[PDB]
RNA sequence: AUCUAUAAUAGCCUCUC
RNA sequence: GACGAGGCUAUU
């Protein structure tokens, strides 16, 4: 009962239930209003002082002293030059040598906030090279399929990089 | 501890061994001929 | 909470959980809420906090 | 040793009404903080490639040349030693509940000093700082 | 103005230049005149370290021409300034752990083996011996300081390490450059004192923009006029 | 009076029909 | 094919 338009920027068929219709019985309803959001974080604020500047400038220290390395303390992330998933270390490297190859060097000054500057000039460039995996198959009679990887390079546009970039990979638990 | 710095790791070890070398030839560690032989590979490094 | 109840009155506790929890909650509130908390913060800092809740409302 | 130079008392059977506290889990002869403590290490380890000589170490400068007295010839892999020096040096504080006794040489025997309805009387070998008596 | 300092110091020394205005955080662009000092200053450091070589002896001797290679194995100084914090403080702190002398407090310009000692080399617009003072202030006998100066000044610290013949071409090095810089009308490029607060930037490109745009509740056509809304508005009741 | 301070990996527990 | 956060634990 919201807002539904096409993206511009991907294409895709986009809901948006804020400020939305008021509910009229008691299903589960996505529509919050913005007013009463606000209300409720003006009455926070009032309530404690000083709290959400506090928090702001603590986090915003915390930012301006972390390192790109913060990023491979995760586990199984999604790989976009793969499509795949692959662990955190391993997807990050993958990423700053794709950029490596597309003119992002923001990682080499070892700071997250250069490296995040590199993602949002990268969904900026009309099209990425990267380094991707490719499988080889051969026949050994039992006939069984052996795979055979390998990295071969690989170019995709700006569209397609975007989707990629926006990507939830799912899986069961 | 995790190592810091914005330079290449080949630039950091080429410096660092060479101040094991000299130190180890000022110290008495290293000898003539192989003080010679490391300089000249870090040299062509 | 003891403690502070209004004497003669009565206290009652609800256990509750929120059904739905991730499919109603929507990335554009959380953006509304990143911009009201860092209203005091340099345009950097309040960019950088958007950008996750942007990223979100435009996932695949 | 601390463990086998212990008395135990007798074990009574009662109410025990416990309060969680933040609490020293392990006895330290000398305690810092984990910054000071890793400066600490590097400069007894790895006194090459520790950077900046910070003040905060001025204090522990002594320390650090006796521990590098012990360690002069020693052949075990140095990450093992920085972490027994932080075995040594960092402390470990965890919330736990306790009832009348929160100094470390009790929270080690915790597990056997009360439970909910019984206690435990128990007699910790080794010295007792004066400010804790 | 950046053409001066490519044509008269080298490629190494500008990148070094640049390699230490980043570790600082300070922009090339925004501030030209600090980057040419600090090539100078680097450049007098390579120049007192290119005047000796230590010998099988263990004694220094000058250079010249007609010389190979490998007679020069081990400079009399070794160079500080010039190279990554990380790799200057490794050097400093073997140099002080292997000649059994405490670490300065301050990372050195240069370190002399002859005499073991860390040489923190300056360069003074004003008077040299102010300048000889206010870096005494820090650490006085710890690290022995030499002062050079554009008006043919110098303050050597106590214990000499160096011959006229040296001090002579660092300081008509100097004079040249002085001269060179005068006639190509770049000394008032340098004198300005322009430093206004620079702080970290985080820029928001087209693709974001425009997602973020997109990204805001109904009724708002833009994200600007969202902020503005949670910014100035007042939701009570 | 523990407030501070705190590298990395892995495990267990808790937190859509 | 097995994510995020919190706590605790072990190890280097
Ligand atoms: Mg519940």
């Amino acid at each position: 009962k919201g807002k539904q338009y096409i993206s511009d920027v991907t294409g895709c068929t986009m809901v948006d239930p804020t400020n939305g219709p008021l509910p009229e019985d008691n299903e589960p309803s996505a529509y919050a209003q913005l007013d009463c959001v606000l209300e409720a974080l003006d009455r926070m604020d009032e309530e404690h002082p000083g709290l959400f500047q506090a928090a702001s400038q603590n986090a915003m220290e915390t930012l301006m002293v972390t390192t790109v390395d913060k990023l491979t303390q995760g586990r199984q992330t999604f790989d976009w030059t793969v499509c795949r998933n692959q662990p955190a270390a391993t997807a990050l490297n993958t990423t700053i040598t794709s950029f490596r190859l597309n003119d992002l060097n923001g990682a080499d000054k070892g700071g997250l906030i250069p490296f995040c500057q590199d993602i949002i000039d990268s969904l900026d460039r009309p099209e990425m090279t990267f380094f991707s995996v490719k499988n080889i198959k051969k026949k050994l009679p039992a006939f069984l399929i052996k795979r055979i990887p390998m990295k071969v390079k690989d170019k995709i546009t700006k569209v397609e990089y975007i989707k990629r970039a926006l990507s939830l990979n799912t899986m069961t638990k | 501890r995790k190592p810091v710095g914005q330079h290449s790791m080949l630039e950091a070890m080429a410096h660092r061994l060479r101040m094991d070398a000299r130190l180890d030839y000022e110290s008495g560690r290293m000898s003539k001929d192989d003080f010679e032989k490391a300089m000249a590979h870090l040299g062509e490094i | 909470m003891l403690s502070n109840c209004p004497p003669g009155g009565i206290s009652m506790t609800v256990t509750g959980d929120n059904t739905k929890w991730n499919e109603c909650l929507n990335p554009r509130i959380f953006l509304a809420m990143t911009e009201r908390i860092t209203r005091d913060s340099p345009i950097w800092f309040r960019d950088f906090c958007s950008i996750a809740p942007v990223l979100f409302s435009n996932k695949i | 040793m601390r463990l086998d130079n212990a008395t135990w008392g007798r074990i009574t059977f009662g109410p025990v009404e416990r309060v969680r506290k933040r609490v020293l889990l392990n006895p330290l002869t000398k305690e810092m903080p984990p910054d000071e403590a890793s400066n600490v290490i590097m400069e007894i380890l790895f006194p090459k490639e520790a950077g900046i000589p910070r003040e905060s170490t001025w204090i522990h400068r002594e320390l650090i040349k006796e521990k590098r007295e012990k360690l002069k010839g020693t052949m075990i892999t140095p990450i093992v030693l920085a972490y027994m020096l932080e075995r040594e040096l960092v402390a470990r504080r965890r919330f736990l509940p306790v009832a009348g006794a929160t100094s470390a040489e009790f929270i080690e025997m915790l597990h056997c000093l009360q439970g909910e309805n019984w206690r435990q009387i128990y007699h910790p070998g080794g010295n007792k700082l004066t400010e804790s008596r | 103005m950046d053409t001066f300092i490519t044509r008269n110091f080298q490629t190494t020394i500008i990148q070094k230049a640049k390699n230490t205005m980043a570790e600082f955080s300070e922009d090339p662009e925004l501030q030209p005149a600090m980057l040419f000092n600090i090539c100078v200053h680097l450049e007098v450091c390579y120049v007192i370290s290119d005047m000796n070589f230590l010998d099988e002896e263990g004694k220094a001797y000058t250079a010249l021409e007609g010389q190979g290679k490998e007679q020069n194995l081990r400079p009399q100084y070794e160079v500080i300034e010039g190279m990554p914090r990380t790799i200057a403080w490794m050097v400093q702190r073997s140099l002080a752990q292997e000649h059994g002398i405490e670490t300065p407090k301050y990372l050195a310009d240069l370190f002399d083996y002859k005499t073991k000692r860390f040489i923190e080399v300056g360069i003074t617009k004003g008077l040299a011996d102010d300048y000889f003072w206010k870096k005494k202030e820090k650490l006085g006998n710890s690290m022995e300081l030499m002062i050079f100066s554009y008006n043919q000044d110098y303050s050597l610290s106590n214990e000499s390490s160096l011959d006229e013949e040296g001090k002579g071409r660092v300081l008509s090095r100097l004079t040249e450059l002085q001269a060179e810089l005068s006639l190509k009308n770049l000394w008032q490029v340098l004198i300005g004192e322009e430093d206004v607060e620079k702080g970290i930037d985080f820029k928001l490109g087209q693709t974001i923009s425009r997602l973020r745009d997109i990204s805001v509740p109904a009724g708002f056509s833009n994200f600007e006029g969202m902020r503005s809304y949670i910014d100035n508005i007042d939701p009570k009741g």
